């Protein structure tokens, strides 16, 4: 008897979700080869990619993108895996997301709250992230629902400055 | 005198491994399924004699983990095992031999002999997916190095206490000879 | 030309540190087989095990313990990998630490600040951790440097209650 | 017209891969070593003609990563590569063939032919660990499918600008025929 990659628990976790959130890349290869649905979504709209980016596993993040995972899926709060990586400052994962795609990476996608990833990175003051985003063309003008720009979301004067630098 | 025993609980997904442990240790059950992430643990304490008491380290291993590479690590220096299947899903019974191979592949008691294993036909409060007889299961066990077996139910507390005891005995018998 | 597992950067990171903090278990196997020092310590006293427990990689955590990693090494702040796992509520890693060892796991080791792991878990209110610790015999009496017990460090009444439950 | 090119930077640990990139992109250098964790990235923008401009995606790959399993993933759809060695550590030169094999093992330009590679003898501001001649290195390159090579220094900005240009040319020549 061999694996069933389409199995679900009652929060809609596939093996591939579990594999991702553990970090077991070899297990990912295997599940994908057995037909596992890469963009499978759990009860709150999270892809294996969302779980990897939350947890900060660059290796897995990339392997998922390699197997065609979509980076634009929005969870129940409107967050892409990029939004998650930004809220937890996994710069290594952010970068994977931004550079994998070859350009076809949108940095303008709003959350539930209207927040782009740059808004989030500014709020929690994650300089390295922030620079990465800006360097690949994140906008400083986009306003969220509260009509605050990412500028206004900055945690310090340090950060504000770094952002105006491109502005 | 007191003992600490590492005991494995293994078998396919959704079979009840976690639920068994949860009942046996906290007398709870939930119908809600949350798949185990890698490995879970629980501790059971037993007043066995008045002479003696046993700590039971229960190593709940997720059913997915036999397709990974970690089982060698998980199994190390285990002194006994439950292997578990869903009585209402025959797929899961075919799979117990793969776990049992994996196990014996990778752990012996210090004297080179395979550790005591006890088979668990779980969810017996439900309807048999397979009509295999107790008699056949008795045969199976003797043919594949299982010390024993029990119809169990995590839902309706059946035979868990008993199977635990049966296993611990076998273990104690190895650790006094 | 083959690997050199004893290489260091200027923060004292070995390959094995890097491998751990990424999650690459296969790479760990390989490095260890090539003579990598498992309890190697970085410039601030962190073992690969400390990095895995911080990052929350149960798989790696166990594999390191499997290769004989010591769980009692204290970093520059006096933290064991257990202390780290507790401050970031990786219950899955906590459990690995507590149950791997077979009993020879001390839960009384104080930090810099006198804090046992239980103090830490109480402060940040991580029920699952807390229960795990207590169930394997964490003390409620040990006081840190501020002479506060773990009881007094509790985040809520909820938590306090759970702790007194054993007391 | 504008382009986006994925370019790899590969080679043994402490060789200077990160430092090169850091200089070429931010005109900085540090003597302090921080080993790269898996993969790092940087973006370089070039005014090439006035007709044309090139975005350069630089994929800084940690030297350790050739003992892992991830390089197939990292290399995919790359259109050019730097391979780098420490001019003051011959060990690192022996190793460039292992990277080069790995590379060609795993990426071709769409027409089935191996991607343009440029070799980098880095830290030339230091003393030669090996006396190999430019002439020998010239031979080596022709024998192992390297388009070119340069003595470089991240410390003292030598030949990085030039090597970048040399590579980009080769790339552009493939992407207009
Ligand atoms: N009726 C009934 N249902 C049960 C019994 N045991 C478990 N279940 C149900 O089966 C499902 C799976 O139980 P669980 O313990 O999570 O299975 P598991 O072996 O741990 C699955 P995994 O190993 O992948 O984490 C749960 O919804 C549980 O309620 C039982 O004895 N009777
Ligand atoms: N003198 C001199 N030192 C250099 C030069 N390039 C790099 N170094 C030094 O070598 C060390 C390694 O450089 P770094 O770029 O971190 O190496 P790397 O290839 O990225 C090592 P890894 O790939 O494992 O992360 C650093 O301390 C750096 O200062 C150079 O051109 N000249
Ligand atoms: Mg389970
Ligand atoms: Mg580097």
């Amino acid at each position: 008897s061999v694996v069933t990659p389409f199995s679900r628990d009652d929060r809609g976790h596939t093996p591939l979700h579990v594999a991702a959130v553990c970090g077991q890349a070899s297990l990912i290869d295997l599940l994908v080869s057995k037909g596992a649905m890469v963009n499978a979504t759990d009860y709150h709209g999270a892809t294996p990619l969302h779980l990897a980016c939350q947890k900060g596993y660059q290796s897995v993040t990339l392997l998922l993108l390699h197997y065609k995972a979509s980076a634009e899926v929005q969870d129940n709060n409107g967050n892409t895996p990029l939004h998650l990586a930004c809220t937890y400052g996994h710069e290594d994962c952010v970068k994977a997301l931004v550079y994998y795609d070859v350009e076809s990476c949108r940095l303008d996608i709003g959350n539930e709250k209207g927040d782009t990833p740059l808004h989030i990175a500014a709020r929690w003051g994650y300089q390295g992230v922030i620079e990465t985003l800006l360097q690949n063309g994140a906008s400083t003008e986009i306003q969220n629902r509260l009509k605050e720009t990412p500028l206004k979301c900055a945690l310090n004067s340090k950060i504000l400055s770094v952002m105006e630098a491109y502005h | 005198r007191e003992h600490l025993f590492k005991v494995l609980v293994i078998g396919e997904l959704g079979v009840g491994k976690t639920s068994i442990i949860k009942r046996y240790v906290h007398q709870l059950f939930s119908q809600h399924y949350r798949a185990t992430i890698g490995v879970d643990f629980a501790l059971k304490v037993l007043n066995w004699d008045s002479r003696t008491l046993v700590r039971l380290q229960l190593w709940d291993i997720a059913g997915l983990e036999r397709f990974g590479n970690m089982t060698r690590v998980y199994y190390k220096e285990a002194v006994g095992a439950f292997v578990v299947f869903d009585i209402s899903r025959s797929s899961t019974f075919e799979a117990v031999l793969k776990w049992k191979s994996d196990l014996d592949s990778k752990v012996h008691l210090p004297n080179g002999s395979p550790i005591p294993a006890v088979l668990l036909a779980n969810k017996c409060d439900q309807n048999k997916d397979s009509s295999q007889s107790p008699s056949q299961v008795d045969q199976f066990c003797k043919e594949h190095g299982f010390a024993g077996w029990f119809e169990t139910s995590a839902k309706d507390n059946i035979n868990i206490e008993e199977a635990a005891r049966f296993l611990v005995e076998k273990i104690l018998v190895n650790h006094q000879s």
